[PDB]
């Protein structure tokens, strides 16, 4: 995260960190005790699909102070329509090998309907993104968790407001622009997967993943973000299902 | 109904057959008898930080 702030510990409880083999991978969001949603890019590289860990309740990535909870990842399922190396249908969801405990430190974000999501989260301006990636474009990733306020906007004024740089992919209907051209706040590629939170009437919901951008806070260039209402209907069906044996799991989409 | 401010309701909105409105709750939480309103039932309802709700 570029030009945020450290997020006050316990401030962000749905935040999950990934972790392969204890290396840094991405974010993710907790959206109930057993489920995490992150995204698909962040298992492009996977090998060691058993060495896959959750965190949650993490802040300070120097100090264990017994709020944070591991988790064994005991599945990744991701849409059919997501090609390896591109853009679109950017989600993942994990199912966690045991549920991590409800506490002060450890509590789900809320996955929203779709109406409400479409009709009405899509219209409040300012959301919340946040992260363990990158202070600075070609610098260092951050010790403590930060969070950083980002402004959406409507596709067609991201695609005014953006630089006409020539092999920049499009965006699409599963996609939404937020954040600032001047290159001075965004997300980065450490903090994908992460979660775009949006605040209604005293309560936060998931809205956005972490997706894609033309470097970390680039000027000209907005942060790209998993329109997650899209996937309501996929990612409650699945929710449902039984578990199959093999970590990553290929689901139809829609 | 839904499609304005929400229909009124603090989180999910079903239109019914004519002006009739629901408003509805994420688990966890119940409707009270304002039928517009969501207050929680669980310990830690998603989307609530217990740090700031104890202060
Ligand atoms: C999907 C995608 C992601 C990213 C860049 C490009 C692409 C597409 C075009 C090609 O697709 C890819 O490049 N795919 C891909 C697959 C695996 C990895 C992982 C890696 O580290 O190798 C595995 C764990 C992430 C990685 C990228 C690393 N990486 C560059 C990324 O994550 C980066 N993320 C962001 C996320 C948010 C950004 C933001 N708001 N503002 C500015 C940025 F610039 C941002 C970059
Ligand atoms: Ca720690």
């Amino acid at each position: 995260i570029v030009g945020g702030k450290v997020c006050p510990k316990g401030e962000c409880p749905w935040q999950v960190l990934l972790l392969v083999n204890g290396a840094q991978l991405c974010g993710g969001t907790l959206i109930n005790t057993i489920w995490v949603v992150s995204a698909a890019h962040c298992f492009d590289k996977i090998k060691n699909w058993r060495n896959l860990i959750a965190v949650l309740g993490e802040h300070d990535l120097s100090e264990h102070d017994g709020d944070e909870q591991s988790r064994r990842v005991a599945q990744v399922i991701i849409p059919s329509t997501y090609v390896p190396g591109t853009t679109n249908h950017d989600i993942a969801l994990l199912r966690l090998h045991q549920p991590v405990v409800l506490t002060d430190h450890v509590v789900p974000l809320c996955l929203p309907e779709r109406t409400f999501s479409e009709r009405t989260l899509a219209f409040v301006r300012f959301s919340l993104v946040s992260g363990w990636g990158q202070l600075l474009d070609r610098g260092a990733t951050a010790l403590e968790l930060m969070v950083l306020n980002v402004p959406r906007l409507m596709t067609q004024d991201c695609l005014q407001q953006s630089r006409k740089v020539g092999d920049s992919p499009n965006i699409t209907e599963y996609m939404f622009c937020a954040g600032y051209s001047d290159g001075s706040k965004d997300s980065c590629k450490g903090d994908s997967g992460g979660p775009h939170a949006t605040h209604y009437r005293g309560t936060w919901y998931l809205t956005g993943i972490v997706s894609w951008g033309q470097g970390c806070a680039t000027v000209g260039h907005f942060g790209v973000y998993t329109r997650v209402s899209q996937y309501i209907e996929w990612l409650q069906k699945l929710m449902r299902s039984e578990p199959r044996p093999g970590v990553l799991l290929r689901a139809p989409f829609p | 109904i839904c499609v304005n401010e929400n229909g009124g309701c603090e989180q999910y909105c079903s239109d019914h057959t004519g002006t009739k409105r629901s408003c509805r709750c994420h688990e966890g939480y119940s409707l009270l008898a304002d039928g517009v309103s969501c207050t929680p039932t669980v310990e830690y309802p998603c989307g609530k930080i217990p740090i700031l709700e104890k202060r």
